[PDB]
């Protein structure tokens, strides 16, 4: 057994594009819509939940998710890549800031976390 | 002094406000009831970093695993959680904790021991005033208490630490965790201890003290033009 | 092993005044983490206008005391009734402390009276008996946070006359009894803040030509 | 002081429930009578502490076996005891009776001391009040006693242990293991006292 | 015991370092240099427990002239100093830590400053105008105070040193069988003969 | 032998009528010697202000390590760290050496540069936080600093009058203490301004 | 220098408006074995003093020994024996608190700790302790060994400072000694059920009550207790 | 610190007052300088009461001499009554370090070193610098036989501010003490704090210090 | 293991017969009751040389009493014993039971622990088998027992501390105590394992 | 540490002690003469414990002189040493013993012959031709053992003597700070200045 894939499986073609990044933007293009809006005094996500069957308890799938008590997030594309990423999110609050600072990280420097760990996930092997 | 005290729809948990370094009181207004989750409190005894530091680890832990499960955290996860981190470290980390809290199952109150050892009990307590404070809570404690009854024994019984032992004093520091209701933290929910007036102001005339140099402390950047 | 020491802890406080002298101690009795007494007496007359504490191991303090007021007894009986000055009864408590200098009396002695000529005296003793006379001293458990405060309110330590930047002290002066008092009662009130054995009651005896009062306020029981 | 008599109908555990920190008793409500699966109950002696993280391990292998193999044997069950307190011994003090009702072995008890080594008994003694005990026990004890005779014979030997013993007191907490099921008594101060 | 002394004059870093090495009652040398060069502006006098001395200078003069070859610069004494602390700092908390006390004299070519830095085995730092570890700092320090000038010259400096070894020989108990004395100035790092 | 009494001196910290003061002796020593009388124990990472008592080469090990995280800190938050949110951090990068701890006794004064509050705090080696409204000390002197506090210390003092207080506690408690003196450093804390004034003390 | 073998647990104590109560339990422990029930040790001295040992019961039987040859001595070419020249509460503390202090002072102490209790000759209650090291301390209630962390707490509740005596009934006074035997029964591994109570009033005399036993004790909230956190059954 | 030193215009001794329990300074008043007689002076190092005792002791054995022998004891036989007495006590955990002078008409100015180890010394110079004691001063380099009385009493006074400075557990204040033909001489009692000060003004030493 | 056992007619003494070194038995036909005087026996249990000393001494004290003041009490025996051992408890291991009969007392026991602190009991066992026993002779013993049931408590009660403790073994020897004079029983392993 | 050392020419016997007092690492005299005259023909040299060392030189020098008052004689120097001997082999086994070490030097009139004795605190005695104590021991010795010659004269001794001080002086660790030499002939006691 062991991992034997050690190796970058993003890697740049000849005309400077990196192939599974596009591919990954095709995926969220897919998706079905959400957006954002920022007032004066808040912020509003939002997004459709298209219910796969409806036998199927729509109210038990969470599209938007507290990350923190002051930060929420909604995405568009593969739901069960978010759902890991969320649960990674919750956690690089806690370790890399909580845990450290005893206040909840502010919204920019928890998204660079996000951003990194996405960033890793296209040049790790 | 830290005790717990489960009455008829609820737990509540109250400690005193002392830490001490040696025979010296460090601190005068200590705060030894501490937040794992927003129903679950505990009170903690012994070392004071230790007891601290693994409230803090498990009530995030507390807190992901909550997030994770789309459920209230209930108090048997905090206790479980604490019991397996302290046995780990063979009683090296110094956490003597009363864990109190409500949740869907219910009201519960526990104890846990720093070398990873936990019981079950309506009354607990623990630290150095804990045998001043059992001597009332063994006199006083009936099944089927009101809420004002268990306020008035859990209060009582810290003042018990607070008088009769030299390692517990100043305030009383209560949290009700009502089954169905917000807890409610009363910080400083008694105050028998405050100090009186001095006979004399030793407020000095400017001047008094020799000085050596003065010199301005830049805590401003490096400045523009 | 059997170990033939113990701490009970507690506070004791000299001062002399120019034509008076106080000792003043809290009246609690402690071992380890419990309260022994709120009200048990740490400053004793002995007679001839001496007052006496032993602080410390209260066995030791006690037993102290003992040898003391009967070393005052023979005296009188020895030389006629002479009264016994306090340089006199400072050197005898010497020699008391000495006896056991291979087994100590585990204690902080402050003794407090009126001199030959009328003025206020202290003298302060460590367990195996070195003694000096002092304006101020500070025994037992709390002396490490009154001591500095005396240094600063009674002889006007690290004080200097505003507007000379140091260049002249601040006078040295004899205070009042009254004065006095309110610095014993400060001193007690703080050190019972910041001390887990000092607190309960604070008993002072004021020694004067008239004769020894005594003066209580309590303290902080927590 | 802890117990387990293997009677006609099955096994029962006893105990006491005190707890101590040198002199001081810590709980004076302690349940050393503890699941590690719906018919296989153990004893807990030693540190506190030990006993319930051997107790929680243990509990956690044989859901984990129930799930894949079926319902355990108490012979199972001692076994998995055992390997935690042999492999262990250095660092665990650590003394338990482990008693469980099979249909086809019927009432079993098995006592595990401080080395973890096993040892199979028609009815087992343990903890610091056990040795007070001793001689009583082996003189009353019979095999094959009725639910009524066991839970006397019980209830007499923890009397006299928690009677000579400071470490043992409080209650008498006992668990009937049957084929009718799983029945908790719990005799008071004022009732075996005067035994 | 081993004396390393060090005084910062107007314009210049002095340092004075025993010759004699011994363990125990054996007197293993009598011409000992207990000094590397660090750099050509930066020299370093250490005292200790045998083998740890050597090896940690060693140590550290390969780092620096490693920095000086990469870099084709000279590190000032204040980062020097800096670099030899955090080794002794990181070496306090490791299985067996360096028993090993310097003296580093350094003249910085930028501010055009002598500089004398004192590091104990803790990797405890402070810069001082002298400076001495064991036994002969206690003398020497309290004659320092009294005679050493910030102003003075190395001439000056050199006799100051040459009075308190005098006295370091009548008052030291042990023979450390005299001194080896090396200037730190902008021309670089010399040896005086003449002590 | 002991770690935490070696090279000796002391750190206090008061707060007044919307300014906060800390202050501590330049004495370090090998036990009974003197080394050196310009080894300062008070540290600022913007306005944020640490004093550290203790084992010497800790304090400089600190002052280094919080000096690296407060300029990560202000890089990625691009903000100066508040007083409260630094507590945290010291009480965490202690505890993270529990069974190997700094040998030190850290005190944190500073106001908040939002919400205008004066702010104190001190911790034991491992990272234990004492948040007091009056007052914080810390080092060989402890003892006689709690002394002096107690009784000298009245709220609501202005940045004139808690400068007296504040330097009368030092420098008598400094005279009852061996390992502690050879001069002293008191930092006046205003919400934009700090001075800083070297006390004349006794040299012995 | 020795160690203590057979031994005695809490003996605890107060003051009342008109006398003082003292109270022990019967057991002499041998270590964790509760080895001898029925060892009395409140001793009587007259009828106006009783004397409370813990600690080595080899060195109680001693001490016993002693207050009996000390009445004994008190009594030759004495008229006034049974009168004006009885043995004071006060006398004896002080001869014990001698012996006990000398004892210390030898490197070979008697490994007890001792509360007198008794009523003066002007009516003045009196109750004051000493231990093997030779330390002595009066107040309002007074206890030895865990009776000093459980009883004193109690005690305290109802005279907390001189003031409170006078406003403090006997009725009262026993209510509280009684409740305190039975919190050391609950929490002291060391103790017995069957302890020996003794009123001495200024009015009615010395009351000596052997054979009693704690009552009205709770224990029924215990078949409520199942397992140590997540056991259910 | 304590300092004994002999010279041509006789014996100056200069000693501080600051008496310790581990960290904490408990006196800084303290008489290092026992007045035997007025021709003998005794120095105390080491444990407080065993060298007030011992040495107030030593000053009834000295007067009840000078009674039985209508003379003055010589500086010789005081020393050997205090050592012969320690040496009695020899590891019992006697802790004391002191120096006896005095002038005498049969021996002059002499200064006699007695140890709790039982040791008895006759020397020129003297110096007890915590827990060490040394035939040197603690600068030395100053002196020379011949000095002028007000000038080797700075030179005591100095010394003492020296060792005042740098060790932790001297200071408080310098008492220093003048030993003649026709008895001994009080120079008065030097405050540290004021003393160095004034000390680092007028000499322009201390430079490491800044004031 | 030793017990002595008060009955209607007077006392009873009984004792195991192994004398051990470490796990070696020394004598395994010890005879641990001994004869203080005529209806005056002791049992001896702890160091055999101390017990043995301290009965010499006893017997000694006893046979000058009866020269001068007549047979003394079993109460006066006792006190003699607690004398010795109380004053001489720094240097003494030594735990024995003193049971005799006088026709005004009848059957008396005295047990003197290591202390040295004396207790008059109806009953009293001592030793290291006696731990093993506290439970089952508590619930047996009755006051005013037959000669033939006293003897059956005693056999009953040995039998199980010698079953228990390996300091224990050998013979069951037995000295009983009336009006009608002194008899001394023995009973072999043979008899006494099969109970 | 102390250098005494003793060499036995043809006609004198001369001694060669070192001047320094140390305690720890303090030096509190550099011209300490650590000899006593015992007779006017004998010469005694001590080193050992602080105390100790005087104190036993002056006993026995007040017990030789009185035995010369009232015998108006000279002990020998054999006599003298077996005297000393004794009293230190008394001290070994007293409470506390002396730890001193003596080499005494004596020219005997009756045999026209001088003696060197070596005497250690436990009472070890032996006549050498040359003697030492302590670490310059094994140095001296082997040196003594190649250059000592048994027809040697005063002169020849002094220079001999006077390389073994200076080859002491290199090879020592410790500052001893020179020696005093003293000769013992027919004519008496001498202290040779020029050294
Ligand atoms: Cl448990
Ligand atoms: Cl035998
Ligand atoms: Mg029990």
């Amino acid at each position: 057994m062991t991992d034997r894939y050690s190796f970058s499986l993003t890697t740049f073609s000849p005309s400077g594009k990196l192939g599974q990044i596009d591919y990954a933007l095709t995926a969220v293009k897919q998706g079905v819509t959400s957006l954002g809006i920022k007032a004066t005094n808040g912020v509003v996500i939002a997004t459709e939940k298209k219910s796969s069957s409806p036998l199927a308890m729509s109210e038990t799938l969470s599209k938007v998710s507290l990350l923190t008590p002051d930060i929420g997030a909604v995405y568009s594309g593969m739901g069960p890549d978010y759902r890991v990423l969320v649960d990674k999110s919750r956690k690089v609050a806690h370790t890399s800031y909580k845990r450290i600072y005893g206040e909840y990280p502010p919204t920019k420097l928890l998204v660079s976390e996000v951003a990194k760990i996405m960033q890793e996930a296209t040049q790790s092997g | 002094t830290i005790v717990g005290v489960k009455f008829n729809n609820g737990v509540v948990i109250a400690a005193d406000t002392r830490s001490t370094q040696g025979p010296i009181v460090a601190d005068k207004n200590c705060a030894k009831l501490h937040r794992i989750s927003p129903k679950i409190w505990c009170a903690g005894a012994g070392t004071a970093a230790d007891t601290e530091a693994v409230t803090q680890l498990i009530g995030s832990n507390i807190e992901l695993h909550s997030l994770y499960t789309s459920r209230e955290p209930r108090v048997v996860s905090a206790l479980q959680m604490l019991k397996q981190h302290l046995f780990k470290y063979q009683g090296h980390i110094g956490a003597y904790l009363i864990v109190a809290g409500v949740d869907p199952t219910g009201s519960h109150l526990f104890s846990i021991h720093a070398h990873g050892s936990t019981d079950v009990g309506y009354y607990l307590s623990l630290g150095s005033g804990s045998l001043a404070a059992m001597a009332v809570l063994e006199s006083h404690w009936k099944q089927d208490l009101t809420k004002e009854e268990a306020i008035k024994l859990a209060s009582d019984a810290i003042q018990a630490g607070i008088w009769n032992d030299l390692g517990s004093g100043s305030n009383v520091d209560v949290c009700v965790m009502e089954i169905g209701k917000d807890a409610e933290y009363l910080r400083n929910y008694l105050t028998p201890n405050v100090r009186e007036e001095k006979q004399k102001s030793y407020k000095f005339p400017r001047g008094t003290t020799a000085v050596l140099k003065e010199s301005i402390v830049n805590i401003c950047d490096i400045q523009e033009e | 092993q059997f170990n033939p020491y113990g701490d009970n802890g507690g506070t004791i406080l000299g001062i002399a005044g120019e034509d008076f002298a106080v000792l003043a101690g809290d009246t609690r009795n402690i071992t380890d983490y419990s309260i022994n007494s709120r009200y048990e007496p740490k400053v004793f007359d002995c007679g001839d206008n001496i007052v006496m504490s032993a602080n410390g191991f209260a066995a030791d303090g006690d037993a102290l005391v003992k040898r003391f007021k009967n070393s005052v007894k023979w005296y009188h009986f020895d030389h006629n009734d002479k009264k016994l000055s306090i340089n006199s009864a400072a050197r005898n408590i010497q020699h008391l402390l000495y006896g056991k200098r291979f087994f100590p009396y585990y204690v902080h002695t402050i003794i407090a009276g009126l001199d030959e000529d009328g003025k206020g005296a202290v003298y302060s003793f460590d367990p195996v008996g070195s003694y000096e006379r002092e304006q101020c001293r500070a025994g037992g458990a709390a002396a490490s946070l009154i001591m500095p405060f005396l240094d600063n309110q009674v002889n006007f330590k690290n004080q200097y006359e505003p507007g000379t930047n140091g260049k002249v002290k601040k006078p040295l002066k004899y205070l009042s009894v009254e004065e006095v008092i309110k610095l014993v009662r400060d001193s007690f009130t703080s050190a019972t803040e910041r001390h887990i054995q000092v607190g309960d009651g604070l008993e002072i005896l004021i020694v004067t030509k008239d004769g020894v009062r005594k003066e209580f306020y309590e303290l902080k029981r927590d | 002081s802890i117990m387990a008599v293997t009677f006609k109908d099955g096994v029962i555990l006893g105990a006491d429930s005190r707890t101590t920190t040198g002199a001081y008793i810590a709980n004076r409500v302690t349940d050393k009578l503890t699941r590690v699966h719906d018919k296989i109950w153990c004893c807990r002696s030693g540190s506190a502490a030990d006993t319930q993280a051997i107790a929680d391990i243990v509990q956690y292998h044989l859901e984990l076996y129930t799930s894949q193999y079926g319902t355990p044997s108490t012979e199972t069950a001692a076994s998995v005891f055992k390997e935690l307190c042999y492999e262990n011994k250095d660092n665990l003090t650590a003394g338990i009776i482990v008693a469980g009702y099979d249909d086809k072995n019927k009432g079993e008890v098995y006592t595990i001391p401080l080395g973890g080594s096993v040892h199979k008994l028609p009815y087992a003694i343990a903890g610091s009040g056990s040795t007070f005990i001793y001689g009583y026990c082996d003189k009353n004890f019979r095999e094959n006693m009725s639910k009524e005779e066991t839970v006397d014979f019980i209830k007499h030997s923890l009397s006299q242990a928690i009677k000579w013993d400071g470490s043992s007191g409080g209650v008498i907490r006992m668990v009937v293991l049957t084929a009718a099921g799983v029945e908790r008594l719990i005799f008071y101060p004022d009732e075996y006292e005067q035994l | 015991m081993d004396i390393i002394l060090g005084i910062r004059v107007q314009d210049s870093v002095i340092l004075a370092s025993s010759k004699a090495v011994t363990r125990g009652i054996s007197v293993l040398k009598d011409s000992d240099d207990k000094t590397r060069q660090l750099s050509p502006h930066t020299l370093m006098s250490f005292a200790g427990e045998a083998g740890d001395t050597v090896q940690f200078a060693e140590y550290i003069q390969a780092n620096i002239q490693l920095y000086s070859i990469r870099e084709d610069y000279e590190l000032s004494p204040q980062a020097v100093s800096s670099f030899v602390r955090q080794e002794l700092a990181k070496s306090i908390r490791s299985r067996r830590p360096y028993q090993v006390n310097v003296l580093i004299g350094g003249y910085d070519k930028k501010k055009n400053k002598p500089e004398l830095y004192q590091i104990d085995y803790l990797g405890t730092k402070v810069e001082l105008p002298y400076g001495a570890h064991g036994y002969s700092g206690f003398y020497t320090f309290s004659l320092l105070d009294h005679h050493y000038r910030p102003d003075m010259t190395t001439e000056e400096g050199l006799d100051l040193l040459k009075l308190c070894v005098q006295e370091l020989e009548k008052r030291m108990p042990m023979d450390f069988k005299g001194v080896i004395v090396k200037i730190v100035d902008k021309d670089g790092i010399r040896q005086v003969d003449d002590f | 032998s002991d770690p935490s009494s070696i090279n000796g001196g002391i750190v206090v910290a008061m707060t007044g009528k919307d300014c906060v003061a800390i202050a501590c002796d330049l004495r370090l020593g090998s036990q009974s010697l003197g080394v050196s009388n310009k080894f300062e124990k008070i540290f600022h990472y913007g306005h944020v202000f640490l004093g550290i008592t203790g084992l010497a080469t800790d304090v400089t090990t600190l002052n280094e390590m919080f000096r690296y995280k407060t300029n990560l800190y202000k890089l990625k938050e691009e903000r100066a760290i508040e007083p409260e949110t630094f507590t945290q951090l010291v009480s965490s990068s202690l505890y993270e050496r529990r069974f190997g701890p700094y040998f030190v006794g850290p005190v944190v004064a500073g106001i908040n540069s939002k919400s205008g509050k004066p702010f104190i705090a001190g911790f034991d080696l491992i990272g234990c936080i004492d948040e007091a409204k009056d007052f914080i000390v810390s080092g060989t002197a402890s003892d006689q600093l709690f002394g002096m506090c107690e009784s000298l210390y009245e709220p609501n003092l202005e940045p004139e009058d808690l400068f007296e207080t504040i330097s009368q506690a030092l420098l008598n408690a400094a005279d009852r203490d061996a390992l502690s003196g050879w001069g002293a450093v008191v930092y006046i804390i205003k919400k934009d301004e700090v001075v800083k004034r070297y006390l004349k003390m006794r040299q012995d | 220098t020795q160690q203590p073998i057979v031994t005695g647990t809490s003996v605890i104590s107060m003051k009342y408006d008109n006398g003082v109560i003292i109270a022990a339990d019967n057991l002499g422990s041998y270590g964790s074995l509760l080895r001898f029930n029925g060892v009395e040790r409140l001793i009587p001295v007259g009828d106006n003093t009783v004397v409370g040992i813990s600690g080595d019961i080899s060195d109680m039987q001693h001490i016993e020994r002693l207050l009996k040859d000390l009445v004994t001595e008190n009594a030759y070419d004495n008229p006034l024996a049974d009168a004006e020249e009885a043995l004071e509460p006060s006398y004896i503390f002080e001869y014990l608190a001698t012996v006990m202090y000398q004892r210390r002072s030898k490197m070979n102490p008697l490994w007890n700790a001792i509360i007198v209790a008794g009523v003066q000759s002007n009516g003045d209650q009196f109750l004051r302790y000493v231990n093997l090291l030779g330390v002595t301390y009066s107040s309002p209630t007074l206890a030895t060994g865990f009776g000093a962390h459980m009883a004193n707490p109690l005690l305290r509740k109802v005279v907390d400072r001189e003031s409170d005596i006078p406003k403090t009934t006997v009725q009262v006074a026993e209510e509280a000694i009684v409740n305190a035997m039975r919190v050391l029964y609950y929490r002291d591994a060391r103790s017995s059920r069957n302890f020996s109570l003794a009123i001495i009033d200024k009015n009615t005399g010395l009351t000596f009550k052997k054979n009693l036993q704690v009552e009205n004790m709770k224990w029924d909230f215990a078949k409520d207790i199942k397992g140590y956190g997540t056991q259910k059954i | 610190t304590t300092l004994a030193f002999r010279f041509q215009g006789g014996i100056i001794v200069a000693v501080d007052s600051r008496a310790t329990a581990g960290n904490w300074v408990a006196s800084q008043t303290v008489k290092k300088v026992i007045e035997i007689n007025p021709f003998l002076l005794g120095t105390m190092a080491g444990g407080a009461a065993d060298c007030q005792f011992w040495e107030t002791w030593l000053g009834s054995q000295c007067r009840l001499h000078e009674l039985r022998e209508k003379e003055r004891i010589s500086v010789a036989a005081a020393s050997k009554i205090l050592s012969n007495l320690v040496y009695q006590y020899k590891g019992a955990g006697l802790s004391m370090g002191t120096m006896i002078c005095g002038y005498t008409r049969k021996e002059g100015p002499t200064i006699y070193y007695v140890d709790s180890d039982g040791t008895r010394l006759k020397g020129d110079i003297f110096c007890v610098v915590s827990g060490q004691t040394f035939a040197y001063g603690v600068l030395d380099s100053n002196y020379k036989w011949d000095l002028s009385v007000e000038d080797a009493l700075y030179l005591g006074k100095r010394s003492i501010l020296a060792a005042a400075h740098r060790d932790a557990y001297s200071g408080g204040s310098v008492n220093l003490y003048h030993v003649t033909e026709d008895g001994w001489i009080y120079h008065g009692n030097h405050d540290v704090g004021e003393l160095f000060w004034k000390v680092k003004e007028e000499e322009g030493s201390f430079n490491n210090v800044i004031g």
